[PDB]
């Protein structure tokens, strides 16, 4: 359900 | 926000939402004070009778949004959490008494039409509008009813409530760092805060200079917008020596 | 500074819808 973050932020 | 509505584009710019890192998931609501501070719920971080107690890598904060399930790409920011402060005196074995966190980020976030700070009250702020009647608008991304989940943030105005009718309401001991907010079952209209919602922040735009201050912060409630049930609202003023305090000791 | 002064509000002198709601329970 939510949309996958950038990498960046993990 | 059970009965409330959409809210407008930068409505609400202090908003902020706390993402748990795995599995992705809202886990609270919590607001911007300036551009490295997130103030929330001490139990959105912090209650062991269900087993939650976040550290900081668990965790990040989404700032600018709107939309509760995308990534809100050219607008929302991500942040890091570089250190946690949980109220020292957060009573979650009986009543979430001083439930208040502060969050500091690792880097500062740039404010922009979306992403804003709130301002917190003052003595005189605090007696101005902490006042029964008064309307303040609790914000978030949480349940819908007790028993869906909304596509964008929710908003429901609210007004505080007496003290004596919050105290006859429940059985759990009420403080003078909480207070009261909701509709009486007389009054016909509805709105709540619910499970999601926890952490965000109820404010209210002082009508002497035009801003909008955080004056309570989403905390506990029996159900949610139960007839005859209020929720309850941390009162910030009230902890703003302590948030002051450790802004002061770790802030920037 | 500018705390509690929206980008896309007050800074432009605009309302949003129930604002209004609330100055109306403040009655002093
Ligand atoms: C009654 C006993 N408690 C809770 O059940 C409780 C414990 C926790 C950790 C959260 C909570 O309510 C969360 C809920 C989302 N908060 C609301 C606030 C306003 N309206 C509805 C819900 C309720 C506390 C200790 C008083
Ligand atoms: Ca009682
Ligand atoms: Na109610």
């Amino acid at each position: 359900d939510f949309e996958e973050i950038p990498e960046e932020y993990l | 926000i059970v009965e409330g509505s959409d809210a407008e584009i930068g409505m609400s710019p202090w908003q902020v939402m706390l993402f748990r890192k795995s599995p992705q998931e809202l886990l609270c609501g919590a607001s911007l004070i300036s551009d490295r501070w997130v103030l929330t719920a001490a139990h959105c971080l912090l209650y062991p009778p269900w087993d939650k107690n976040f550290t900081e890598n668990d965790l990040l904060v989404r700032i600018g949004k709107h939309s509760r399930t995308r990534y809100e790409r050219n607008i929302e920011k991500i942040s890091m959490l570089e250190k946690i402060y949980i109220h020292p005196r957060y009573n979650w074995r009986e009543n979430l008494d001083r439930d208040i966190a502060l969050m500091k980020l690792k880097k500062p976030v740039a404010f922009s039409d979306y992403i804003h700070p709130v301002c917190l009250p003052d003595r005189e702020t605090a007696a101005s509008l902490l006042q029964a009647g008064y309307k303040g608008r609790v914000t978030g991304w949480g349940n819908l009813k007790e028993t869906g989940q909304p596509s964008v943030l929710q908003v429901v105005n609210l007004p505080i409530v007496e003290r004596p009718v919050c105290k006859d309401s429940t059985r759990i001991r009420i403080t003078d760092n909480m207070f009261c907010a909701g509709y009486k079952p007389d009054e016909g209209k509805r709105g709540d805060a619910c499970e999601g919602d926890s952490g965000g922040p109820f404010v209210m735009k002082s009508p002497f200079n035009n801003r909008w201050y955080q004056m309570g912060i989403v905390s506990w409630g029996e159900g949610c917008d139960r007839d005859g049930k209020y929720g309850f609202y941390t009162h910030v003023f009230r902890l703003k020596k302590w948030i002051q305090k450790v802004i002061d000791q770790f802030g920037e | 500074a500018d705390c509690g002064l929206r980008p896309l509000f007050e800074k432009k002198s605009l309302e949003d819808k129930t604002e209004r709601e609330l100055l109306e329970s403040y009655i002093d």
